[PDB]
């Protein structure tokens, strides 16, 4: 640790710009894995409807598909409103 | 290779919903709730058939339900609705976020009268 | 085909003849190579955009990336030719006849 | 097979290295002054420049 | 049509100002007046002589780096994907390789001008 | 601060996108009739213009398949004033 | 007349190509390539490729600026050649212009032309798509997919650009 | 009506440029313990008018050794492209609303460099050529960092549309979360506009007048107007990027007043900076950008790709 | 004194205010008192085209409300 | 591919962009999607020698969609006949044209 | 009345020219130090619209501020010829006026008016910065009296 710590204090004295660069790039690489909010990014991206939601032909046995958009069944965004 | 079969101009005749996009956008959220059944039947038809000529009758019922939907607004909430879509119409982007007060007045009107 | 393709295919041919008919400057010919890439980019971009081949929209971008690698490589050799002879003339590059 | 067209050809260098040209990459010569903000108006500083 | 009109007007306006500049003033043209400027003394040699470029290697590196921004500019749009695991990894991979390429040219003394 | 604001902007985008999804059936129904009506009118005027032509068969497909094929701009606006052709082809690209 | 905008730009596109293919001084060849880059950007923009059109213009503007610097250093002479100053250059220039003029004159006369291969001349607009009303730019969606679909493309291009830096350093270190 | 809108854009631009010349002379004057113009019109208010008339009735010179066509073309390009840079600016409504307005401004700025290269080369004189090649060096220095700095800011806005930046900054200026990028952006605009301490393509004390040394009278005025037009435009771009003004759709003039004040102050800072520092050496400028800003810009471009994703704050596409 | 630099700043400020003010006012004048419609995407242009047809006067900024539904 | 390591390893390096009827971002279809799908399914598995004759109808339709060469030939004829009749005065366009 | 119109146009071009005199950044000897003091804050020549510009192409006035030697004479004539027109010459100090302290030297031009035409002579060795300013304002009034358009009208 001393050799690296002595190396850190040296580059701070000589190349503070490059110290900040590597520190900043490091947080970019690391924090997304440690963040608890990263999962919502995919969920929000997935919940944006660029396409028409083509309905399914009611064959008489898809109980988890809503008949009407205001019916209980189907994905909900209550999680998104509280975000 | 064969002639294309086109419907006659007198099979394409339906009464048109002649209102502007700002009017459609203001009513869109209630329109989607009220006219879901004919609307989702037309779209299932279009995607299944892949032919506009095979869905004309379904498309005509979309028009009728839309006119009936707007007649209901006309009879009951005409003035709260006009204020609302006039506010939406001012915005260059027709933004919902700029008209929440006029939207609130319209929403409570249709919630009470309908 | 549509009339635009006539002029783009003509442009590629003009640059190709430009490349194959050297004058003296090596840089004049490297310019014809960049022109050939420009016409391919336009011709590729038109076909992809017209047909709504969505994923192919990135293909013209990739073409430019390797156009630049080609251009950078051409200029690097031009520098070394220039240093050796004092000009980028192509008639100086005749040692390998014998 | 010798021919009149190849009469001037010589075997290449043993180690593939041809001698360097004595071509002069001549320097640019610039009159820096006298009429120049930095020449104090009367210095004719004749400069040879590479770039 | 609005864009084309705006461009035409801008360059028409600039061209008109140049026409006025050349046809309004009184001219008095003679040899010494139009001779090239070199601080009062005649130039030695042509200005068309080769002018050595000491940053030639940075200039070539600029072409490669200039193309990287064309790969990176779509990043705001790529962030709208559902496949964010792949997009973020690939986005960082490209920038890191650009940083490695800069580091190599830096350490190997490629950013120093020729003496 | 930007995180909160950009989250609200994503909730507003969804509402804007869903209003479009509500209206798409009505717009789809209208577009179908307008296209079919425009194609019918082209075929009426094809009949008269090509009446004297020897081999012409008015309204003939170029495709072997009988499946519906979306017309290209030249077919839809084949015989219309340039002003409407210009609007339909380059109107969107040229709008500001 | 505005309906032929893509054709008119494509005519200027070719004129710029004749400009630098006749090979005057590379200073003027660079100018010809810049004009073609701009109109080429204009052509791709009129097919819905705003990003592609602007990007190719942006890339070639940087490229020709580096070519300009190298020209003044490594490809200059006492009397740089314009198109009118050299008989070979002028002959190529006029030959190209005449061929282009003839293809344009005839294709606009018959609304069609046969120059080796059959080209329709009804205006490039006839082939356009008729029915679109999506809330996004399709070209933008395709380009953005480079980072989710084109992982393999990212790797090979990323590597090639890194090797490019390594290689030019080797090539130019005599 | 659109033709009238164009004229109500470029005529005010030219007037603002003319009076910026007065303001710089006064501002520089008072920082130098003197007054600057105060005779030609009250408080020097007519000084710009005299200068403009003077130049346009002055004899223009076409040098004997010069390439005639390129010599004339370059100043036309400079001013024509300087005016073009203004058409997509949302103030708060743009004259031309563009999808990729930022990308349009990058491309138009790259094209404008050729008005320096071709004027310098077409002059066919040594000080002009030296000035032109300094512009080649300058563009190589800042162009890559400038584009990537913009990218990092646009990863918080979500698009290349300039009006979206107004929406992005409704709650807070972007200078708060991006002051490191704002700092590096500000220096890059000084290099982009060839301003002190990066006034190298002119470099008076070194090259007499650099690229425009052979230009006189009206053609010289065109280069001058183009430069000062770019100074204001680049500082309007900066105000929109980092100090976004709130836009009330029913009182758009309140935006304009607030946004104009910010643009003026940023322009004054350019004059302030010119009064304060010595000039860079043009190799030292290249090393500034490539060895300092570019490493930091690459790192911050990585950070601003990850930050929206890890905080779940990605902006909307539309 | 330093405040004698203000008159030129004020003149410069007024000139920079005009383009933004003029553009905003010209837009309202040419769109029936409203903001100019913004069409970034094909959907928005489609709606604007339908407004032009629906207007009856070939103006996409002439809106038709309930008064037009029978 | 000369060596089909993609098939053996089960990794999709580039065949996701080979055809316009493969999966696209946000399910944007190509203009000729149906024609390409019809030709691809006709020729699947039977080899090029057979497909060059047994799927000629499908390929011709796909080619017509791609380049529209026959459609512009038809529109050229109608436009040439109309411009001939108009000048001769024989034809008057309807009010909606 | 054309006479009235040309008279007013003369006033405008004269006013524009005298209000924006750009001397060439050109100085020869000790007189150039007093010229620096005219640009310095006490006199602030820039407040009159008088601004140095290095390029002769962008200069209206040559102030010959110092001794002109035989070796320098061709360069002075060169940069004067390269000034576009109208152009003016102000002779500053005894050396430029007529040789001054060095009048009898083998290497000195006895007055810069042997080489270029001179509009104003400023006496002194050196003239004070105020004396030079008096000379510049005297040049301005000479430009004010010019009758270029009135003479053209009567040609
Ligand atoms: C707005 C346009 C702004 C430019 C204005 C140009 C005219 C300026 C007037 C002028 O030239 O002075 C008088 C000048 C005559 O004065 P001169 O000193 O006796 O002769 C000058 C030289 O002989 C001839 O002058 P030169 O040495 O400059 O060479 C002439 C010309 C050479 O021209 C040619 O050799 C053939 C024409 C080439 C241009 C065609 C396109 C080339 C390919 C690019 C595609 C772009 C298409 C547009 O040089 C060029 O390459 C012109 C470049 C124009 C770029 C325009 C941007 C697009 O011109 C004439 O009156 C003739
Ligand atoms: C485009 C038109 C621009 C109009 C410029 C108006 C010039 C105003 C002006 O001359 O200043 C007052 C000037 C000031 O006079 P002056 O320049 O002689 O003052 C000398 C300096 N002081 C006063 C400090 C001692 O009035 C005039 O001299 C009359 C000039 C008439 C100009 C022609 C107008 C037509
Ligand atoms: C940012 C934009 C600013 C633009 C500002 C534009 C200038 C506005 C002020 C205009 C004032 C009037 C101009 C007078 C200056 C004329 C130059 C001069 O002094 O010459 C002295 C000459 C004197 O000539 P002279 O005959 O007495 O003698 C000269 C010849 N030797 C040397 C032998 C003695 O005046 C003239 O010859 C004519 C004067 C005409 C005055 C009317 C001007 C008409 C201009 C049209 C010219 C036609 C070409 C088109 C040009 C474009 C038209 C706009
Ligand atoms: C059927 C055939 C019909 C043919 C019709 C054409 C016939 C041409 C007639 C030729 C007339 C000769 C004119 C000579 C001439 O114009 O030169 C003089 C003048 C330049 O001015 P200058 O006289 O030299 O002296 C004052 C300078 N301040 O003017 C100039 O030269 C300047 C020209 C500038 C370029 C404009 C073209
Ligand atoms: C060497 C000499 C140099 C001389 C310099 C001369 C000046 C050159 C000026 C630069 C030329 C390139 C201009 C390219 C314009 C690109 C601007 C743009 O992208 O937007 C224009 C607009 C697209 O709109 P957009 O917002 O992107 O999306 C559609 C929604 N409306 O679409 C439009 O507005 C229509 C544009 C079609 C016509 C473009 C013509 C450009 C061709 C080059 C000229
Ligand atoms: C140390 C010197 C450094 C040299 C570098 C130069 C830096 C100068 C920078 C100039 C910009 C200074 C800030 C501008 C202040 C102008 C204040 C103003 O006129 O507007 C008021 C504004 C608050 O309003 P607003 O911006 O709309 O709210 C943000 C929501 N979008 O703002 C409230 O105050
Ligand atoms: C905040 C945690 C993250 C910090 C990451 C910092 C990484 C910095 C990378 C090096 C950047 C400095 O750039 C340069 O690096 C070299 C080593 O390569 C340093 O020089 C160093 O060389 C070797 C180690 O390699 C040592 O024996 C030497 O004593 C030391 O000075 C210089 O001081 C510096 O000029
Ligand atoms: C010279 C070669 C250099 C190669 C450098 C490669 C650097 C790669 C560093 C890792 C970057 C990605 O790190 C990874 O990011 C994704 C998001 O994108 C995170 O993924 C997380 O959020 C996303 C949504 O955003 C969810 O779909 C996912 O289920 C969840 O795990 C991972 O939790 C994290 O581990
Ligand atoms: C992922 C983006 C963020 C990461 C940053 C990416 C860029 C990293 C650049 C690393 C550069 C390291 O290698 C670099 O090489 C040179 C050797 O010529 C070192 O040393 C040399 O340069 C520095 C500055 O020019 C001088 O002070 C030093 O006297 C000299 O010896 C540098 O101190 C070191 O920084
Ligand atoms: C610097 C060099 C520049 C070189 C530029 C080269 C341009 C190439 C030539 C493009 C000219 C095309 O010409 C274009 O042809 C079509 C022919 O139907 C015309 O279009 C025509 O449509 C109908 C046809 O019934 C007519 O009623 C109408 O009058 C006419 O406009 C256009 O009005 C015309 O502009
Ligand atoms: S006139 Fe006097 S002060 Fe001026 S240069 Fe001659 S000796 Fe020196």
């Amino acid at each position: 640790a001393e050799r690296v710590a002595a190396f850190l204090k040296n580059v701070w004295a000589k190349e503070p710009v490059l110290v900040a660069s590597f520190a900043i790039a490091g947080l970019a690489v690391i924090l997304p894995t440690l963040s608890p909010y990263t999962k919502y990014s995919l969920m929000i991206n997935r919940a944006t409807p660029y396409n028409y939601p083509v309905p399914l032909r009611d064959d008489g046995n898809m109980p988890d598909v809503p008949s009407h958009p205001q019916d209980p069944q189907g994905p909900s965004l209550e999680w998104l409103k509280r975000l | 290779p064969g002639i294309v079969e086109l419907p006659s101009l007198e099979d394409l005749k339906v009464q048109e919903v002649k209102v502007s996009s700002s009017v459609l956008k203001a009513a869109a959220h209630h329109y989607g709730a009220q006219c879901d059944k004919p609307n989702k039947e037309f779209m299932l038809c279009r995607w299944e058939e892949k032919d506009p000529r095979r869905c004309l009758e379904e498309g005509k019922l979309v028009n009728q339900c839309a006119l009936e939907f707007f007649r209901q607004i006309k009879r009951h909430c005409a003035e709260p609705f006009t204020e609302y879509w006039t506010c939406i119409d001012y915005s260059g982007l027709q933004l919902f976020r700029r008209c929440r007060k006029q939207q609130a007045q319209f929403d409570e009107c249709v919630l009470d009268k309908l | 085909m549509s009339m635009v393709y006539m002029n783009i295919m003509m442009a590629f041919t003009v640059s190709l003849v430009g490349l194959l008919m050297y004058r003296s400057h090596l840089m004049s010919s490297l310019l014809c190579l960049e022109g050939m890439m420009l016409s391919l980019f336009v011709m590729a971009a038109l076909t992809i955009l017209n047909s709504h081949f969505t994923l192919a929209s990135m293909m013209p971008i990739i073409l430019l990336v390797f156009a630049a690698c080609e251009a950078a490589l051409g200029l690097s050799l031009l520098v070394m030719v220039s240093n050796t002879y004092g000009t980028d003339y192509v008639q100086n590059l005749n040692l390998l006849q014998c | 097979y010798p021919t009149k067209e190849t009469a001037h050809w010589k075997p290449p260098p043993w180690n593939d290295v041809d001698p360097p040209k004595d071509t002069l990459v001549s320097n640019l010569t610039l009159n820096f002054g006298p009429q120049h903000p930095a020449a104090h108006g009367v210095l004719r500083l004749v400069m040879e420049l590479s770039g | 049509m609005n864009l084309m009109l705006a461009l035409l007007t801008n360059f028409t306006l600039a061209t008109l100002l140049v026409i006025i500049a050349f046809w309004l003033p009184q001219l008095n043209v003679y040899s010494e007046k139009t001779s090239p400027y070199e601080c009062g003394f005649d130039p030695m040699g042509s200005a068309r002589l080769p002018f050595s470029m000491k940053f030639f290697l940075v200039a070539i590196t600029f072409l490669l780096f200039d193309l990287e921004i064309a790969l990176l500019l779509p990043l705001p749009w790529a962030s709208q994907t559902a496949n964010l695991n792949t997009m973020l990894t690939m986005a960082l991979f490209l920038i890191i390789l650009l940083a490695v390429s800069l580091a190599y040219e830096w350490t190997q003394k490629g950013l120093e001008w020729t003496e | 601060s930007m995180m909160k604001w950009n989250r609200e902007r994503r909730r507003l985008q969804i509402e804007d996108f869903e209003a479009r999804i509500a209206l798409m059936p009505l717009l789809q129904a209208e577009k179908d009739r307008r296209v079919l009506q425009m194609l019918r009118e082209n075929l009426e005027e094809e009949a008269t213009v090509m009446k004297d032509v020897p081999g012409w068969k008015v309204g003939e497909s170029v495709f072997h398949t009988t499946r519906w094929v979306t017309p290209m701009m030249g077919e839809l606006y084949g015989l219309r004033a340039s002003e409407e052709v210009l609007s339909a082809t380059y109107g969107f690209i040229w709008y500001t | 007349m505005m309906l032929y905008i893509v054709f008119i730009l494509s005519v200027i596109f070719v004129m710029g190509f004749v400009g630098f293919s006749s090979k005057p001084s590379p200073i003027y060849g660079g100018l010809g390539l810049i004009v073609s880059g701009g109109v080429g950007c204009g052509i791709v923009l009129n097919f819905g490729g705003s990003f592609l059109g602007l990007m190719v213009f942006l890339i070639y503007l940087g490229g020709m600026m580096v070519v300009f610097g190298y020209t003044t250093a490594m490809a200059t002479e006492q009397y740089p050649e314009i198109w009118l100053s050299n008989k070979a250059v002028l002959g190529a220039f006029v030959t190209g212009l005449l061929m282009e003029f003839f293809m344009v004159y005839y294709v606009l006369k018959d609304k069609e032309v046969e120059v080796v291969f059959e080209f329709n001349g009804l205006g490039d607009w006839v082939i356009y798509d008729t029915g679109d009303s999506g809330f996004f730019s399709e070209e933008a969606m395709g380009i953005a997919a480079l980072y989710s679909y084109g992982t393999w493309l990212v790797i090979v291009t990323g590597w090639s650009l890194l090797i490019g830096v390594v290689v030019i350093m080797e090539i130019t270190r005599g | 009506m659109f033709m009238i809108n164009i004229l109500m854009l470029i005529i005010p631009i030219l007037l603002a440029v003319a009076f910026l010349t007065l303001v710089e002379r006064k501002v520089l004057g008072y920082m130098q313990l003197r007054k600057g113009p105060n005779v030609v019109g009250p408080y020097g208010l007519l000084q710009p008018i005299a200068d403009a008339i003077k130049l346009f009735i002055k004899e223009p010179l076409r040098p004997a050794t010069s390439s005639a066509s390129m010599f004339i073309l370059a100043p036309i390009m400079a001013l024509g492209l300087a005016l073009t840079m203004w058409i997509p600016l949302p103030m708060p409504y743009p004259l031309i609303n563009m999808n990729l307005g930022v990308l349009f401004m990058l491309a138009m700025s790259s094209l404008a460099v050729y008005s320096i290269l071709w004027s310098g080369w077409a002059s066919n004189s040594k000080y002009a050529l030296i000035g032109a090649l300094r512009a080649v060096a300058q563009t190589i220095s800042y162009e890559v960092t400038l584009a990537i700095i913009l990218l990092s800011v646009l990863l918080m806005s979500g698009s290349f549309t300039l009006s979206t930046l107004i929406t992005t900054q409704e709650q807070m200026w972007l200078i708060l979360p991006a002051w490191p990028l704002a700092m590096m952006w500000f220096i890059s605009t000084l290099a982009e506009t060839n301003r002190a301490p990066f006034d190298l393509t002119e470099g008076e004390s070194e090259l007499v007048s650099g690229f425009n040394v052979e230009y006189a009278a009206g053609p010289f005025a065109l280069f001058f107007m183009a430069e000062y037009a770019n100074i204001i435009m680049m500082n309007i771009f900066t105000a929109i990027l980092f100090l976004g003004t709130s836009h009330n759709p029913h009182m758009p003039e309140l935006y304009t007043i607030n946004f104009t004040i910010k643009s003026l102050l940023l322009t004054m800072s350019f004059l302030w900076i010119r009064a304060s520092y010595p000039r860079f050496r043009y190799d030292q400028l290249m090393h500034l950008l490539w060895k300092n800003f570019l490493p930091l810009t690459l790192a911050l471009c990585m950070w601003h790709v990850s930050l929206p994703i890890l905080t779940s704050g990605i902006p909307p596409q539309t | 004194m330093w405040f004698e630099v203000l008159p030129g700043i004020a003149v410069m400020g007024v000139c920079l205010f005009i383009p933004g003010m003029a553009t905003a006012r010209i837009h309202r004048f040419s769109n029936g008192g409203k903001e100019k419609r913004v069409a970034h995407y094909p959907y928005q242009w489609y709606l604007m085209e339908r407004d032009r047809r629906v207007s009856g006067v070939n103006r996409s900024y002439v809106s038709k409300g309930l008064e037009n539904i029978d | 591919p000369f060596f089909d390591v993609q098939k053996r390893l089960g990794v999709d390096l580039d065949r996701w962009m080979t055809i316009q009827s493969a999966e696209q971002p946000h399910k944007i279809p190509s203009r000729c999607h149906a024609f390409e799908k019809e030709w691809i399914e006709c020729a699947h598995g039977i080899g090029s020698i057979r497909a060059e004759k047994e799927c000629k109808i499908e390929f011709e339709d796909f080619r017509e969609c791609l380049l529209r060469q026959k459609t512009m030939k038809r529109l050229h004829a109608i436009r040439r006949q109309r411009e001939k009749l108009i000048k001769e005065g024989k034809y008057t366009p309807p009010p909606h044209h | 009345r054309g006479e009235y119109v040309v008279a007013k146009l003369d006033d405008l071009i004269n006013w524009a020219r005298r209000s924006s005199l750009w001397p060439m950044t050109f100085g020869l000897a000790c007189c150039a130090v007093e010229m620096m003091h005219m640009a310095a804050p006490r006199y602030d020549m820039d407040r009159f619209g008088v601004v140095f510009r290095a390029s002769p192409r962008q200069s209206d006035v040559m102030i010959v501020a110092g001794t002109l030697t035989n070796k320098m004479a061709p360069a002075l004539r060169k940069v004067y010829d390269q000034m576009p027109e109208p152009r003016y010459v102000v002779s500053m100090g005894s050396c430029a006026n007529g040789g001054g302290y060095y009048h009898y030297s083998y290497s000195v031009v006895r007055g810069c008016d042997r080489i270029v035409p001179v509009d104003i002579y400023v006496p002194g060795c050196p003239p004070t910065a105020e004396a030079l300013l008096y000379g510049i304002l005297q040049l301005q009034k000479k430009i004010k009296r010019e009758k270029r358009l009135r003479i053209w009208y009567r040609r």
